[PDB]
């Protein structure tokens, strides 16, 4: 794999809210 | 007000205009669990 | 005349000690690489980040997990080389000479 | 007898009075509880 | 490095003072020591 990404560091993941219609 | 009063600071309050349409809603969370690293190889 | 320097000249041994983790891959996981390590006009750029996100994650969750086991060895090492209180200072005061 | 050029003060500059001797047992006893530490460091000259 | 860590004095030396629950030993299935009985 070819990274060219930061190495993480404390990954804030996200809060996804699912609206149903 | 509401935030000002120091109670508020139990609460993460966020606008949402479009609530009164809600039929539904739902959030995810991933808590994963940590692992301690045993040093011997099993 | 009776004075006289004295040494003392120590030496110890290193031990030794290792490390090992537990980290498993999905072959679609492996199949998605293979096109993101030939990245071109094809190979969807979403997947392709999406994946490599979620094996970032993951590596780096197991690779923190060393230093974190490092802390438990080094506090179990310490506890393993101590003698209790209550039998070490009688003897630390109650020794003036030997 | 006062007599001085250059003595021993502590950081502010209060001249110190005095020195008592004893084993660290009642150094720690003396400075757990009952005796007030003034600080760290002091001023003592060199000649 | 400015790092969060609790310090006290004690006799006439500063020793850290610590509890390392919290950072370590949740959530994982590793027994804590210094909890080791007796008889």
């Amino acid at each position: 794999i070819p990274a060219g990404i930061i190495p993480t560091g404390n990954v804030l993941s996200t809060i996804e809210v699912c609206i149903f219609f | 007000r509401f935030l000002e009063l120091g109670l508020s600071v139990a609460c993460i309050c966020t606008k949402f205009p479009e609530l009164a349409y809600v039929r539904d809603g739902v959030i995810q969370f991933e808590v994963q669990q940590p692992m301690i690293a045993r040093d011997g190889p099993h | 005349p009776v004075d006289q320097p004295v040494h003392n000249y120590m030496v110890k041994r290193i031990h030794k000690r290792s490390l090992s983790a537990a980290f498993a891959i999905a072959s679609e996981a492996l199949s998605l690489l293979s096109n993101t390590y030939v990245a071109a006009t094809e190979i969807d750029s979403s997947l392709r980040i999406r994946a490599i996100q979620q094996m970032a994650r993951n590596l780096r969750t197991v690779s923190d997990s060393f230093e974190r086991g490092t802390a438990d060895q080094l506090l179990g090492v310490l506890l393993e080389k101590a003698p209790p209180l209550s039998l070490l200072s009688p003897i630390n005061k109650f020794q003036p000479e030997g | 007898v006062m007599v001085s050029r250059i003595t021993h003060t502590n950081t502010r500059g209060r001249q110190v009075d005095g020195v008592l001797v004893t084993t660290a047992t009642l150094k720690r006893q003396l400075l757990q509880g009952i005796l007030q530490i003034d600080d760290t460091a002091a001023d003592v000259p060199v000649t | 490095a400015r790092v969060p860590a609790d310090l006290v004095i004690v006799g006439d030396k500063l020793v850290f003072l610590e509890a390392l629950e919290r950072r370590v030993y949740q959530a994982t299935r590793v027994a804590y020591p210094l909890i080791g009985n007796i008889d």
